């Protein structure tokens, strides 16, 4: 599982602000998602369907 | 011209022009007459990289 | 009384723009000091896992 | 452009055209620098006048 960004330098030319972090931290928080959101399904379905 | 500036999208420089330089005869009022100032700018947008 | 002569600082003026509806108009819309964020989202692990 | 110039008519731009004279017969490379010479003084004298 992973997450991905791309982004054209020639908007970080003209931006004015950061982005990077919350970028980051974004990533990071779609990963925890990600995991919980199948465990939950997991466990709900699989056992008892 | 070369003038350079960092950050934003887009680049525009405001202008204005001449004036009208009246006598003022004593004893009046310095109320009575102004014209004032035209105002406009001219705009210039960047082409990518 | 209104007062004519008024200066009109913000104003479209020109030439040919006609119109000359209302003010601001020509201005700038700035803001470079801060950034909205999108919310934090919790999660279930590990804990209870 | 058309009709659009900048600042009321405070100011205005113009195109001096070649005055009574024709492009075809011209590449004769003498009154050519000529007419260009003159004309260039109209177009000096144009902008002294904005």
């Amino acid at each position: 599982l992973t997450a991905d960004v791309l982004i054209y330098d020639i908007e970080d030319a003209m931006n004015h602000y950061d982005v990077r972090s919350e970028y980051t931290s974004q990533l990071g928080e779609s990963l925890a998602m990600a995991a919980d959101g199948a465990v939950l399904a997991e466990i709900a379905g699989l056992c008892n369907v | 011209m070369v003038r350079s500036i960092s950050s934003g999208k887009s680049a525009q420089f405001p202008v204005l022009g001449r004036t009208q330089a009246a006598y003022l005869a004593p004893g009046e009022n310095l109320d009575d007459k102004r014209k004032d100032i035209k105002h406009t700018e001219k705009v210039i947008t960047i082409d990518g990289l | 009384a209104s007062m004519t002569g008024g200066q009109q600082m913000g104003t479209n003026q020109g030439k040919g723009v006609v119109a000359a509806g209302d003010k601001l108009a020509l201005f700038l819309k700035v803001f470079g000091g801060e950034v909205l964020t999108a919310f934090a989202r919790t999660s279930v692990t590990t804990s209870r896992h | 452009e058309s009709k659009y110039n900048e600042n009321i008519e405070g100011l205005g731009t113009a195109t001096v055209i070649e005055t009574t004279q024709n492009k075809a017969a011209l590449t004769d490379q003498v009154a050519l620098g000529k007419e260009i010479i003159a004309a260039l003084t109209k177009a000096r004298a144009a902008l002294t006048k904005n």
